[PDB]
């Protein structure tokens, strides 16, 4: 019984970790725009249209 | 199309359940991108004859 709660539990934390890791990936790219963004954006004038 | 296999899987919790919300997201991110590429123009401009 023990033995299978154990995989139960770890399976779902397998999965957590693996979702959490995807998901920062996302948010590292977003901050990298934001962080070239603010430095050609408000350091300097940009001529890139939009 | 099995009770007692859906009883079985009732055990194991919202596995399901976070993979259905997964898939749409992705479903949904989709629409999202094609509408940023393309719907970037305000009005609908013709050519003239």
């Amino acid at each position: 019984q023990i033995d299978r709660l154990i995989t139960g539990r770890l399976q779902s934390l397998q999965t957590y970790v693996t979702q959490q890791l995807i998901r920062a990936a996302e948010i590292r790219a977003s901050a990298n725009l934001a962080a070239t963004k603010m430095s050609e954006c408000v350091l300097g004038q940009s001529k890139r249209v939009d | 199309d099995s009770t007692e296999c859906s009883n079985l899987l009732l055990q194991y919790g919202s596995f399901c359940t976070q993979l259905n919300r997964a898939l749409t997201g992705i479903a949904v991110e989709q629409d999202k991108n094609t509408q940023e590429v393309f719907a970037q123009v305000k009005q609908i401009y013709k050519t003239p004859p």
